[PDB]
C-alpha cells in the first residue's frame, strides 16, 4: 500500500509535469499593452529559459 | 539546430515603411485633415518601381 502511494507520488508528478508543460505549449501574454515585433517565425526551434 | 529551409510568399508583399518623426507628425496633422485620407484603415499609394 505505501509502496503504491509512492508509485501513485510518482504518477501525480508525470500527470503534472505534462500538465504544466502542454500548459505551456500554448504561448500566451504576460501582461496588457501594445507590443512590439516578433523575432522568430514559424516551424522554428526555440528554447526554454533562451 | 541547423536549420533546413526558408520559404515565402509573394502574391502578397509587406512594403515597410521607412519614416522620419516630424512628418508624422504632419501626417497626425493629416490626423488633424484626413481630407485625403479615405478608406481611413488603409488606401491606395501609388508605387514607383525602380
Amino acid at each position: 500500500a505505501q509502496q503504491a502511494n509512492a508509485a501513485v507520488t510518482a504518477a501525480k508528478a508525470a500527470v503534472e509535469t505534462a500538465r504544466i508543460n502542454l500548459a505551456y505549449t500554448k504561448v500566451t501574454s504576460p501582461i496588457s499593452g501594445r507590443i512590439g515585433k516578433s523575432n522568430v517565425t514559424e516551424g522554428a526551434l526555440v528554447q526554454n529559459g533562451q | 539546430a541547423t536549420a533546413l529551409a526558408t520559404v515565402q510568399q509573394l502574391d502578397p508583399i509587406y512594403v515597410d515603411v521607412t519614416q522620419s518623426s516630424n512628418d508624422f507628425l504632419r501626417l497626425k496633422q493629416e490626423l488633424a485633415n484626413g481630407t485625403l485620407k479615405q478608406e481611413n484603415g488603409k488606401a491606395k499609394v501609388s508605387l514607383i518601381t525602380s
